[PDB]
């Protein structure tokens, strides 16, 4: 996505988003700052960009 | 006077029971150990049952030489009381009367916002987790104690 | 002393301050009147646990033991 | 050569101390105990009035019959160093920079409604007051004590 705040690739959720879609996102939030290229190796599709 | 396998000492000399005491010959029994009465009762933990001697069932006889105690005890999160924080601070729960908000009615750009980080376990002392282990004992009467063999 | 301690983590969650953080305080409240409740959950800082503790009380070590007079023969 | 009350014991043998010492009778002592000094030092910590030792007004001699402490023990809140959780956490005040908002648009209930609960005190290890009790037993070889009756 592009935005005024940032040029950024968000979570880009997949499958069924449920109450646990929130807690599913928090992991990728830290992964944005992870830079280690490993992290959770998310099966839920996402992009850092 | 001094029966089989003496309970004995000396406070001063270099040598065994042969040179100083002169009757018999000695060695230090309980080196670094601190003597305690072995009662006929087997219970009181470091006063109780031998840390050398024990049955093949585990039963140490009421008996002596048994060991207890050690230098440095360390503080692990099994050791701590309950506690409270020292102020009113906002913890994270679903009855809450304060709603962080779903999303920003925020037409502007640079009016200062925060990122209140993800609600998680609130971490104390994780810089030093294992840290200091205080000394568990009392000041030493410690002197080279040569216990006459027999 | 504050060196000695297990690391600890509070028994339920609360809001750290990280610049990646999910939840957001908004760029500002939308505060048209004074009647919209103000507050501050205030700026982040250390946590406070027992500043009722300056240096503490100290649990004893030596164990129930005959306190007697060792008689050393002077010479 | 050995009056009653000198260091009075036997090292190993299960049986009484008469059977060897061969002068008179000797009565077993030290059960669940240890030999500590009660000094002539009057204001010293363990040396003033031993547990059973007191005058009605509290004053024993500087003298024996001593007791104190036990191996394992643990904290109360006032037993605790000065604790602060590492990463910087928000709390209540009236002074703050962080605007809460008391009301808003939450026009769509449809936004994720993330409401952390009230400002309060954050419980550390609230599960247990009864912490792990560090043994204050120090390396200790239980050694038999049958005290000389005379």
């Amino acid at each position: 996505v592009l935005g005024y705040d940032k040029i950024f690739y968000g979570r880009k959720s997949t499958d069924v988003r449920w109450s646990a879609d929130d807690v599913r996102f928090s992991s990728q939030d830290i992964t944005f700052a992870k830079l280690g290229d490993q992290l959770h190796l998310g099966f839920d599709v996402e992009i850092f960009a | 006077i001094y029966p089989i396998g003496t309970i004995y000492e000396n406070a001063v000399n270099p040598n065994n029971p042969v040179t100083y005491m002169g009757f018999g010959s000695w060695k230090l029994f309980g080196q670094g150990k601190v003597l305690v009465g072995w009662n006929e009762d087997i219970s009181d933990p470091n006063f109780a049952l031998n840390n050398n001697d024990l049955d093949s069932g585990g039963n140490p006889s009421h008996t002596a030489g048994g060991t207890g105690g050690s230098t440095s005890v360390t503080l692990e999160n099994a050791n701590l009381p309950a506690t409270e924080t020292d102020e009113e601070v906002l913890i994270v729960d679903e009855n809450g009367s304060v709603i962080v908000g779903g999303c920003q009615y925020d037409p502007d750009e640079s009016g200062p916002i925060y990122t209140k980080y993800r609600e998680a376990k609130a971490s104390t002392n994780s810089t030093h987790t294992p840290p200091t282990s205080i000394t568990n004992i009392q000041p030493y009467i410690t002197v080279y104690r040569w216990i006459r063999i027999a």
